[PDB]
């Protein structure tokens, strides 16, 4: 259902195309890379705290000390990616703003969606390939792909509108 | 399918193969009956 | 064998004889004017149900020349192999060998043929 | 001329790139 | 041995560390494993056995082992039609037999037998840093290894040959009885580009050539077993080089993920070793296939399918490739380096003929084109095979990629295992593997970066 | 209701189709809903359609054989919408085909025609099949009318009128 | 023909009751006198029912 | 305006079967004639009048005998390029 | 080529040259003066492309330009079928039958404009002066070719507007949907001018060749542009039966 | 078909036999 309802948004919304939604990727991706890049930081950052190859049973929950170097870890990053978290307070922050802030400005786009205000074309585009019949781009690739869809779909999707559509009405390229 | 004079034992034959997953299940029980010391 | 078993052999005699032709026409002469491209595609289109027919009929022979026409069988592959070999390898001399022996082991597997 | 405007702010984030590394705030030990 | 985390420092899910110094213990561990895997070889393949429908052609029925065994020659008559189940019967119980005697010795190395095996023997025992001993054993298993390729080469060549698909009259098991042992052709596959149109070695189209590589792979690997035994590492390598047991695990990692992508695209592109009448097609067989099967239908029905343009303006049924070469129209374009045996009669020196294709098609390459155009390596993981997009009532996944997406993912997984172990085994070496020391940690004593 | 109140009376229908307000139709054209613009489609719906000059008046279609066909309105949710014309029983009759080669129920195939009773083509038929598509076109989007798209460069795409842009801001 | 399944069935629950066996015995250190020769008896006793299978196979 | 076919689709071509425009599926309606009959009926057009379907070289008895019984569901128009160049009668991309 | 597999001439860019004479004669085709003669493996290899530019000006001469073709190893055609009839007259007549007689090529022109076109033979009809009773170097066979649409009628715009598939109109845009002149499109069948001028002749194997110069129109888009005039220089080879 | 019952119980047996050992070994203080 919920698939459903993500290619119908597609298909009738363009969606992807919403930059609401592109900044909520960006968050979503961003959390789940800031997630793996800390864990995987802090567990290759830590401090010779015990004797055993396991690594785990170095850590008190009351010790007073820092269980890895932060330093290091700025150095390496600083030295890789050009930049690194010199603040833990704002690391930790940042981990909490990117994700939700993601999810925030996604929910605005879809408060759009919901009277129909959609980012669903290029009217430049649109305008150029109606008088241009050489011009093409993936946008207008994508407008394709989206005609079909709701051609195709509408009648199945949405029973109660007994939508007859005739074989010969629907959009399709050559053979396929 | 197997000679005739083994499709006796076909219904055996058809759980054969699973088998080594058993075996990496059985070093987990086996870890629980120690206790994963 | 049985009128009524030689029907049910005609259904492989039939392409064996379409091939025993068109060897002794067609490859011949593409071996004579050392079309090798021709020669090497048509040992493998025209023919390329020989064996599963030969054998094929060779099995639902009578349990007397089955196993004959088996050897016989196997020795004109064996012959076609050279001849595509000497083609991929522009050999002629080879080629005009291999054919004419492919063609004797097929004219023998044809003798034991009721 | 949309595509000077699309060069100018992909420039503008090229130039921030560089002066956050080559020019950042030097993280010291204190 | 310590079994336990306080003894030995590796917790229970990391237990199998513990044996890294117990040569015994280890030794059982290998020869366990060794007899999963026999095990596995011969279970499997009586269960295809026991499943196996002989008329039913291979691909269709979820085969990866019985192909193996065709291709060898066993079982099988021409054009891949079954003779005798007996082989593969046999091939699968030997296995299965040989299996409890190597889980036998594994439990009893394992469990029973000396934990070191230092003490024991100076032949069987090793330390990981006593190089000459690791490259004996090197030695030991690369001269089994190049038998077992000359093991191949005898079944092809004095015990009743091997498939090939490619053989004249049809496909058919052959004796090979001249091999390539031309340098210059074996070892140019290895220097061939890994592109369309040349594949390194995945683009091996005879048998001979075939077998003419496991002879030159026996001979050096026999070789190279004999150097192992009898010289030590030289200094460069014994420099470049992490020298421990992790160290030589996460090395064979690395040869393992690299083995395992090759596999990969071996059995997605090659249909020499992998015949297609066992694999079923290939897909860019496939899709030749489906462009050769409408080229006889149309023109069947009075078509010029040479004279035809499309709707973009290139031929419908053929057009040329970017070097001019007359190839099959529509997407397929892309597969126009694919060569099948039902195919190349069709092909001229310029590429498709106009004359082959309209005066020497043949029923057996029609039949042929259309079941491998409906035998696509297309389906879903529940197998529903074609397009996604069809309906549930065909089943079917090829066997080309159940074998490819596996081994894909296992060479994948094991190169991230090179990973995880080379870093680990350096970091160990190096003594930083547990953690940064606190009052030597090397970048309180390095200067500010700015 | 107000045209069959006419015919009722007894009316002919180019007069009761004459008594329909333009403003009335005016509301009943899919231009004019709010779930129509876009969130970057910019300013007035005049800069969209054009400004609204006229009624064009109401179409009638009519198959060869006299059965009285109706354009499937477009949806709000839909951007673009197949052309399908269905009898009083609601079965398909005429449609605008999108592969010929195989069409059934063309305009051209079944001759329809379209007949305006009320606003500017009051009492004409048009029998020629591009306008008549053209006119099917029109109708999928309600009452048709006559638009000024020159004074503002109108781009032919919809807005949403204050009502949408309103809902969005405070929601 | 019926010898042979006999022969058959007699292998697969031997080779149940050594795979019970073998870990056991060879984990069970303090009864390794006793168990010891019986593992001798087992694995000889598993090879000659292999080896009678094989062969009745080869009779039926 | 109306293309070339949507404007033979406003003619006897959009009704009957086009002895010079419609493609080898749409004889399939017609019982003997897919897939040789049409194959021949197509490779000797053009056609001036249908009555002249019947004089095809090397026509037999029984292909003669359906054409005629089938004479009424035959029409003939213009050859239109637009159906026709790169056998598009044997096929348009349809299956 | 002639000796040469197709493991040796793929990805060599050798698949599409045209084959050539190499008996360096100058042999004659002798000809009875009311038969017929089959032609077997014609190829036409392109070698030069010229493309009319239209000067903004009226009056000014057009000139043909160079162009560079952005399609690779794909401009020859092969594999074709005609026939030679003589005439009462001496008249020689070329009639191409079918083959691979049709290659789409793209040029670009100097100043980035790409002209694509419809290289074909198709239904060549070439006639020389009559009084010929041989074919030799003075063969020289001039006549008409028709150049169909670039694009077929199965073919669908970005917009998904096609001849007899496709929109009629612009439905990204329903309130104007019916503004464009691109929502008709044509397949206007073109035509072109070739010449054969046979240069050298096989008779101990009946093999001409030659050089050929074309003019026809480039693509139009289904109509939506007027074609520009494409000159076509190379050569050709084919073999008379006899 | 008797056949389901079959090979549930032999795969039944085949999944009792390796908690079988276990629980033995432990049971009878082996060396787990
Ligand atoms: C260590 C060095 C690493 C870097 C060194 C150089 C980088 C190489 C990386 C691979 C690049 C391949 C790109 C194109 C692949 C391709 O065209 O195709 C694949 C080719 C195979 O080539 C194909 O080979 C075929 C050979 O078949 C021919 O011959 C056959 C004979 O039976 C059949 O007849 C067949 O029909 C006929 O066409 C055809 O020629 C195809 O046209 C041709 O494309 O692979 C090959 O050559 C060799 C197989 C390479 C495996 C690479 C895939 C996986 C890469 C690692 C994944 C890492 C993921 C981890 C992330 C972290
Ligand atoms: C391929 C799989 C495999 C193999 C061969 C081994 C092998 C081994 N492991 Mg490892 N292990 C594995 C997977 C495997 N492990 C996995 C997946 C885990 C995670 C759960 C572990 C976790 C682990 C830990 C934590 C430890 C080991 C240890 C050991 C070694 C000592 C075993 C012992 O004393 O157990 C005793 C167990 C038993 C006595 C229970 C019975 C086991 C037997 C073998 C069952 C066999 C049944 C079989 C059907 C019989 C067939 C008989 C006949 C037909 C041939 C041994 C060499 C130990 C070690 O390093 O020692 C120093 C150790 O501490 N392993
Ligand atoms: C190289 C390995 C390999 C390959 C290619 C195949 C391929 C096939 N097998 Mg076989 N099989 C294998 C191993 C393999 N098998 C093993 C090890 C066993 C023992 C359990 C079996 C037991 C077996 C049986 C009993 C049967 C098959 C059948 C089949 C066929 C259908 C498969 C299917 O529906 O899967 C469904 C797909 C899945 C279940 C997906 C599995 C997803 C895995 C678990 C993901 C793991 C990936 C990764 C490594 C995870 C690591 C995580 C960590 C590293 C981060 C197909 C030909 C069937 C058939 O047709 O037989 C004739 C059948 O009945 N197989
Ligand atoms: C890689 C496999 C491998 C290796 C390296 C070893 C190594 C060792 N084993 Mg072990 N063992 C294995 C497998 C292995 N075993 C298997 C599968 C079994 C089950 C049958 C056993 C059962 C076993 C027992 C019961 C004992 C040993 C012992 C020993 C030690 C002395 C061996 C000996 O007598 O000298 C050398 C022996 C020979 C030269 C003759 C044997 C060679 C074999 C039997 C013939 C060739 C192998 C094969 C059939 C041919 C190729 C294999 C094929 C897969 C290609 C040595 C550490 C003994 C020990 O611990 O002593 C303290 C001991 O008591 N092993
Ligand atoms: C599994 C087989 C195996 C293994 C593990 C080893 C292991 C070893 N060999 Mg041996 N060798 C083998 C087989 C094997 N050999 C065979 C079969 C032969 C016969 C030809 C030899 C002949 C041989 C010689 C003559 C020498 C060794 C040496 C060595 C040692 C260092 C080699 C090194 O640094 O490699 C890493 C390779 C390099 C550093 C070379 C650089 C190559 C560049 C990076 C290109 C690499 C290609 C590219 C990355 C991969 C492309 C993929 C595709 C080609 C598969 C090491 C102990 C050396 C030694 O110390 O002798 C005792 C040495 O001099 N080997
Ligand atoms: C032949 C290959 C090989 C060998 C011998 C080893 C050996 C070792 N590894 Mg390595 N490893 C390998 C490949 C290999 N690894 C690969 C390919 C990867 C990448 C995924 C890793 C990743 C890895 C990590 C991350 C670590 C090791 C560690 C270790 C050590 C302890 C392992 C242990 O006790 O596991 C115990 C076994 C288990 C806990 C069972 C794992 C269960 C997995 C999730 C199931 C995988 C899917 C499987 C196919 C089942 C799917 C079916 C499903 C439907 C149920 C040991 C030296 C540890 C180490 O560094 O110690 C020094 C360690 O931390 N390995
Ligand atoms: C609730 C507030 C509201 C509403 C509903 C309207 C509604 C309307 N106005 Mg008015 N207007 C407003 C406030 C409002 N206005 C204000 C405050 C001003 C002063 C700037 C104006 C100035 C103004 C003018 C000058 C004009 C209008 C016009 C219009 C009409 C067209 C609207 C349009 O095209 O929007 C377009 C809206 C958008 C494209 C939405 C922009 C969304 C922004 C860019 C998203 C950015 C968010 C942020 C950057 C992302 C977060 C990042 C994260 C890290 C935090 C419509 C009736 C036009 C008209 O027709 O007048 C007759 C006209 O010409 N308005
Ligand atoms: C300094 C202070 C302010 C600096 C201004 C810098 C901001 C520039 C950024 C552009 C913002 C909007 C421009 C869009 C394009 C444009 O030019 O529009 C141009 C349009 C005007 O539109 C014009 O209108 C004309 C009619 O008068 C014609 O119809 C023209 O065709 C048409 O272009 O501007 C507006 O409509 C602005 C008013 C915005 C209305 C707000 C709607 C609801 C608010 C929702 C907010 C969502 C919050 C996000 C959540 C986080
Ligand atoms: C071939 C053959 C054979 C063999 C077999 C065998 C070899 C066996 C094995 C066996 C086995 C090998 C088994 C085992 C199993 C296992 C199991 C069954 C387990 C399970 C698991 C689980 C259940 C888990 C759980 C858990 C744990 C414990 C841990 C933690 C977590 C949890 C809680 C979850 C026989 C004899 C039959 C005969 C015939 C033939
Ligand atoms: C390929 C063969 C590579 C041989 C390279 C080393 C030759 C071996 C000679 O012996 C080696 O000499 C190198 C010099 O490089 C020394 O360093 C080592 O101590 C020694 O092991
Ligand atoms: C070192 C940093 C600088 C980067 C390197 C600079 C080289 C890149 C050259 C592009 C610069 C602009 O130069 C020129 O731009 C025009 C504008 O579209 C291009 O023109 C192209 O597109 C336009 C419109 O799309 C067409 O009318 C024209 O026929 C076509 O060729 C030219 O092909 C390009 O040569
Ligand atoms: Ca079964
Ligand atoms: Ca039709
Ligand atoms: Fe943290």
């Amino acid at each position: 259902g919920i698939f459903r309802f993500i290619l119908f948004l597609q298909g009738f919304h363009n969606w992807t195309l919403n930059p609401f939604h592109m900044m909520g990727v960006a968050g979503i991706l961003g959390g789940a890379l800031l997630c793996a890049i800390h864990g995987a930081t802090v567990e290759n950052t830590l401090f010779e705290d015990g004797e055993d190859s396991n690594t785990f049973r170095a850590f008190e929950p009351t010790q007073a000390e820092e269980t890895y170097s932060m330093v290091t870890a700025n150095r390496f990053w600083s030295q890789i990616f050009g930049i690194a978290f010199s603040n833990k307070r704002w690391l930790h922050f940042f981990m909490l703003f990117v994700p939700v802030t993601g999810l925030w400005m996604s929910s605005v786009g879809i408060v759009g969606l919901a009277l129909n205000l959609r980012a669903y074309d290029f009217v430049s585009q649109e305008l150029r390939a109606a008088e241009d019949p050489e011009f093409e781009t993936f946008y207008t690739k994508n407008i394709l792909l989206n005609e079909g869809m709701r051609a195709w779909m509408a009648p199945q999707d949405q029973p109660h509108e007994n939508f007859i559509f005739p074989e010969e009405v629907l959009p399709r390229g050559n053979a396929l | 399918k197997l000679p005739e004079a083994y499709q006796i034992f076909d219904p055996l034959v058809d759980v054969l193969p699973v088998i080594p997953l058993f075996f990496l299940a059985l070093a987990f029980v086996w870890q629980a009956a120690v206790g994963f010391k | 064998y049985s009128p009524e078993k030689i029907a049910q052999l005609q259904v492989y005699v039939n392409p064996i004889a379409v091939a025993r032709d068109g060897m002794e026409k067609r490859l011949q002469g593409l071996i004579a004017d050392q079309n090798w491209v021709d020669t090497q595609t048509y040992i493998h289109g025209p023919l390329g149900q020989l064996r599963r027919d030969m054998l094929g009929l060779a099995s639902s022979l009578l349990p007397k020349d089955q196993d004959k026409a088996k050897t016989l069988a196997k020795e004109v592959f064996g012959h076609l192999e050279r001849l595509d070999a000497a083609a991929k390898d522009r050999n002629g001399s080879q080629a005009k060998i291999q054919y004419q022996e492919a063609l004797a082991d097929f004219d023998s597997f044809l003798n034991l043929l009721p | 001329m949309e595509s000077v405007a699309y060069i100018l702010v992909l420039t503008m984030a090229l130039a921030v790139l560089f002066f956050a590394i080559a020019f950042r705030e030097p993280p010291r030990i204190e | 041995g310590g079994r336990d985390l306080p003894s030995t420092g590796f917790a229970w899910w990391s237990g199998n560390a513990r044996l890294i110094n117990l040569s015994g213990k280890l030794l059982g561990a290998h020869v366990a494993h060794a007899g999963l895997i026999v095990f596995w070889a011969g279970a499997m393949t009586l269960f295809e056995v026991a499943h196996f429908i002989p008329e039913k052609p291979m691909y269709e029925q979820g085969l990866i082992l019985l192909p193996h065994i065709a291709t060898l020659g066993w079982g099988v008559g021409p054009a891949g039609e079954v003779t005798d189940i007996f082989p593969f019967f046999v091939v699968g119980v030997l296995h299965l037999i040989s299996s409890a005697v190597l889980g036998l010795g594994g439990i009893y190395h394992a469990l029973r037998g000396p934990e070191v095996l230092e003490e024991y023997s100076s032949f069987f025992g090793y330390d990981w840093k006593d190089k000459n001993q690791m490259t004996n054993i090197i030695g030991y298993h690369l001269i089994l290894l190049g038998c077992g390729a000359l093991l191949l080469v005898f079944k092809a060549m004095f015990f009743g040959g091997v498939y090939d698909t490619w053989a004249p009259g049809g496909g058919d098991v052959r004796v090979i009885t001249n091999p390539t042992l031309n340098p210059a052709i074996i070892f140019g596959y290895l220097l061939k580009a890994p592109f369309g149109g040349e594949g390194w070695i995945i683009s091996v189209n005879n048998m001979e050539d075939i077998i003419g590589g496991h002879i030159w792979i026996g001979l050096i690997c026999i070789s190279g077993g004999i150097w192992h035994i009898l010289t030590k590492p030289f200094g460069w390598a014994r420099r470049a080089l992490i020298w421990s047991g992790e160290a030589y695990l996460s090395y064979s990692l690395g040869a393992l993920s690299l083995m395992g992508f090759i596999a990969s695209v071996f059995v997605w592109f090659n249909n020499t070793a992998y015949p297609s009448e066992f694999y079923g097609p290939t897909g860019m067989e496939a899709s030749q296939s489906q462009a050769f099967t409408f080229l006889v239908r149309d023109q069947r029905l009075g078509a010029n399918i040479a004279s035809a343009q499309g709707p973009t303006g290139l031929g419908k049924y053929l057009m040329r490739s970017p070097s001019g070469e007359i190839i099959f129209g529509g997407e397929t374009m892309r597969f126009w380096d694919f060569r099948g045996p039902w195919l190349e009669p069709l092909r001229g020196p310029n590429g498709l003929d106009l004359d082959k294709l309209r005066n020497d098609i043949q029923p057996w390459q029609v039949r042929r084109a259309a079941e491998y155009m409906t035998h696509a390596p297309l389906g879903s993981l529940n197998s529903v095979g074609g397009v996604i997009t069809d309906v549930n009532s065909f089943n079917y996944v090829s066997p080309r990629a159940w074998l490819a997406t596996s081994h894909f993912v296992l060479g994948f997984f094991f190169l991230v295992g090179h990973l995880w172990h080379a870093g680990r085994a350096r970091a160990a070496a190096a003594g930083f593997e547990k953690g940064i020391d606190r009052e030597t940690e090397p970048t309180l004593f390095m200067p500010d970066l700015d | 209701r107000r045209v069959d109140s006419q015919l009722a009376e007894g009316a002919s229908l180019s007069e009761a189709w004459s008594t329909i307000p333009e403003k009335l139709a005016f509301y009943d054209y899919v231009g004019n809903s709010p779930a129509k613009g876009g969130l970057f489609r910019t300013g007035a719906m005049n800069s969209g359609d054009g400004i609204a000059q006229e009624w064009i008046g109401h179409p009638i279609f009519k198959d060869k054989e006299g059965r009285e066909l109706e354009v499937r309105r477009m949806p709000n949710f839909f951007e673009t919408f197949p052309v399908i014309m269905t009898d009083a029983d609601g079965v398909v009759r005429a449609d605008i085909p999108f592969r010929r080669s195989e069409s059934k129920f063309s305009v051209e195939q079944t001759g329809v025609t379209v007949s305006f009773y009320g606003g500017a083509l009051d009492g004409q038929t048009f029998s020629n099949p591009s306008d008549v598509k053209k006119f099917a076109r029109k109708a999928q989007l309600g009452e048709g009318f006559d638009f000024d798209t020159e004074t503002f460069n109108s781009d032919g795409v919809f807005r949403t009128s204050p009502r949408g842009w309103f809902t969005f801001g405070h929601a | 023909s019926i010898v042979f399944q006999i022969a058959l069935a007699a292998l697969v629950l031997f080779s149940f009751v050594m795979v019970v066996g073998v870990p056991v015995a060879y984990a069970s250190p303090q009864n390794w006198d006793r168990s010891k020769p019986l593992l001798y008896l087992g694995s000889g006793i598993w090879a000659i029912l292999v080896i009678v299978v094989a062969l009745l196979n080869f009779l039926v | 305006e109306l293309n070339a076919v949507d404007a033979k689709l406003t003619t006897d071509f959009g009704q009957k079967i086009d002895l010079n425009n419609s493609d080898i599926r749409d004889f399939r309606g017609l019982r003997g004639f897919y897939p040789n009959l049409a194959s021949e009926i197509i490779k000797n057009a053009p056609y001036d009048t249908v009555e002249e379907v019947l004089d095809i070289p090397g026509l037999s008895e029984t292909q003669k005998s359906r054409l005629e019984a089938n004479l009424g569901s035959f029409t003939v128009t213009e050859p239109s390029i637009e159906l026709t160049s790169g056998d598009d009668r044997i096929n348009p991309g349809v299956y | 080529k002639s000796q040469l597999t197709y493991d040796d001439i793929v990805n060599t860019g050798l698949a599409n040259v045209c084959p050539e004479i190499s008996s360096f004669t100058r042999g004659t085709i002798e000809v009875e003066p009311n038969t017929k003669y089959f032609v077997s493996d014609f190829c036409m290899e392109p070698q030069e492309y010229f493309v009319k530019e239209e000067p903004v000006n009226k009056r000014q001469k057009a000139e043909y330009v160079k162009g560079k073709v952005l399609t690779r190893q794909t401009t020859s055609l092969e594999q074709i079928r005609g026939s030679i009839a003589v005439g009462a007259d001496g008249t020689l007549t070329f009639k191409e039958k079918d083959g691979i007689d049709f290659q789409p090529i793209t040029v670009l022109l100097p100043g980035g404009e790409e002209v694509p076109f419809f290289f074909t033979v198709k239904n060549f009809t070439g006639t020389t002066e009559p009084g010929f009773t041989s074919i030799n170097s003075s063969t020289d066979f001039v006549g008409d070719f028709n150049v169909p649409s670039y694009r077929g009628a199965g073919f669908l715009d970005p917009k998904a507007r096609g001849l007899y598939t496709g929109y009629d109109n612009a439905v990204a845009l329903p309130s104007a949907a019916d503004k464009f002149r691109t929502n008709k499109k044509e397949t206007p069948l073109g035509k072109g001018t070739l010449s054969l001028q046979v240069t050298q002749v096989d008779g101990s194997t009946g093999e001409i060749a030659g050089i050929f110069e074309s003019e026809q129109p480039s693509d139009t888009d289904l109509g939506a542009k007027e074609p520009l005039d494409v000159k076509v220089r190379g050569i050709f080879y084919g073999r008379v039966d006899t | 078909n008797l056949e389901p019952i079959f090979q549930l119980t032999f795969l039944g047996l085949i999944v009792l036999a390796g908690p079988a050992v276990v629980f033995v070994l432990a049971f009878r203080g082996g060396d787990l």
